[PDB]
C-alpha cells in the first residue's frame, strides 16, 4: 502492498519486497519539487523478535543517512525509528495467532483485485463491517496467500494486510480516524481476526484529541474492560522526542 | 513475494513559505510509478479522492 499519498505525507507498507529505503531519494525529491521540506522520516525496523513472529540498525541508519546531505534520531516504539529535522491521529494494530477458520479465506490459488471474489472474501470474514459502504475501498487477494486493503473517506484511512502463514501468522491494522474511543475500532478488527494475541500502539500528543483525552486521564479505548477474553500485559508510554508521546499497550487470549 | 514480514516507511514533510498550494498532490501517477519502481513493484489499482491518493502494489 500500500501506499498512501497526502498534501504533506507519504506512508508505504509491504510484506515481503526489498528495503523501503530505497524509496526515501526518490520522495524527498518529490517533496522538494513542492517546496516542502521533510521533517519526519520513520521506518520499522526489528531489534528484537519474540517467538510468535534484514539489515543491521547501524546499516539502516546509515543508509537513511545518506540519502540526505541535520536530524535527531531514535526509537518510537522499540519497533519503530525515527529521523527528526527541526527548523493528527494514528492507530495500529498488530495481530498473531489469527482464527485459523478465518484465515482459509485469505488462501487463493489466483491473485484477485477488487471484484466479485474479494467481496465474497470480505462478507464471510466481516471485513464488510470494518470498511463498511462509507469507505472507497480496494483490495487484493493474492496467490497462494496473503491479502491487503486500503479505504479511504474523506481525510482518513484504513488500511490491513494480511500474512496467514499457519507458521507464523500475522495481520496488521493502521488508521488516521479521530475518534474519543477507539474501542469500538479496535474489537471490530478482532472480531475478524479473534488473534492469540495482539499490541495497539496509539500516538497521544498533548495537543491532540485523544492526547489531550489521555493525559488528563481519559479512557480511551485500550483500557481492560473493554477485552474481557484478553490478559493486559506491559504497557508502555514514552515521550519519543520533546512533546510527541506514544502508548503501546499489549493483550494475551485467556487460554 | 507477498509474505512477512512487513515493513513500513513513512515521511512526513512540512508546508512552509514558498510550498506548492497543493503539497504532495500536484503530483500525478509518473511520480508514484517510479518510486514504487524502485522497490520492485507496480500499482495493481488505485482510488483518489480530495485529501488522499491510495495505490494497491504488488511485486
Ligand atoms: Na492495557
Amino acid at each position: 502492498x500500500s501506499l498512501f499519498v497526502m498534501k504533506d505525507r507519504v506512508i508505504l507498507i509491504t510484506c515481503g519486497t526489498i528495503t523501503l529505503l530505497n524509496c526515501v531519494p526518490l520522495i524527498c525529491e518529490a517533496v522538494s519539487t513542492v517546496c516542502g521540506e521533510v521533517e519526519w522520516v520513520s521506518f520499522m525496523h526489528k531489534n528484537y523478535s519474540f517467538p510468535w513472529e534484514h539489515l543491521s540498525m547501524a546499516e539502516e541508519f546509515k543508509t537513511l543517512r545518506s540519502h540526505f546531505p541535520p536530524f535527531i534520531f531514535g526509537p518510537i516504539d522499540s519497533d519503530h525509528y525515527f529521523l527528526y529535522f527541526h527548523s493528527d491521529a494514528q492507530l495500529s494494530m498488530t495481530m498473531y495467532g489469527l482464527d485459523r477458520n478465518q484465515t482459509k479465506h485469505w488462501y487463493s490459488d489466483k491473485m484477485l483485485p477488487t471484484g466479485p471474489e474479494t467481496a465474497v472474501i470480505r462478507e464471510a470474514t466481516g471485513l464488510s463491517e470494518v470498511v463498511d459502504d462509507s469507505w472507497i475501498l480496494h483490495d487484493l487477494q493474492y496467490e497462494p496467500c496473503g491479502y491487503s486493503i486500503n479505504a479511504i473517506r474523506g481525510s482518513e484511512y484504513q488500511t490491513i494486510h494480511i500474512t496467514p502463514e499457519e507458521h507464523c501468522s500475522f495481520a496488521s491494522y493502521e488508521t488516521n480516524t479521530c475518534a474519543l474511543n477507539y474501542s469500538k475500532c479496535i474489537c471490530g478488527v478482532l472480531r475478524v481476526f479473534d488473534p492469540e494475541r495482539f499490541s495497539v500502539i496509539v500516538f497521544i500528543d498533548p495537543d491532540s484529541a485523544v492526547g489531550k483525552s489521555y493525559h488528563s486521564g481519559g479512557t480511551i479505548g485500550v483500557e481492560p474492560e473493554y477485552y474481557p477474553n484478553y490478559e493486559a500485559h506491559h504497557r508502555t508510554v514514552n515521550e519519543y522526542t520533546p512533546g510527541h508521546w506514544v502508548l503501546k499497550v499489549n493483550y494475551v487470549k485467556r487460554a | 513475494s507477498f509474505e512477512g514480514p512487513e515493513k513500513r516507511l513513512e515521511v512526513i514533510m512540512r508546508v512552509v513559505d514558498g510550498t506548492h498550494v497543493s503539497g504532495l498532490l500536484a503530483h500525478d501517477d509518473d511520480v508514484w510509478q517510479k518510486v514504487i519502481d524502485a522497490i520492485c513493484a507496480h500499482i495493481v489499482s488505485r482510488e483518489f479522492n480530495e485529501y488522499i491518493r491510495s495505490y494497491v502494489l504488488s511485486e
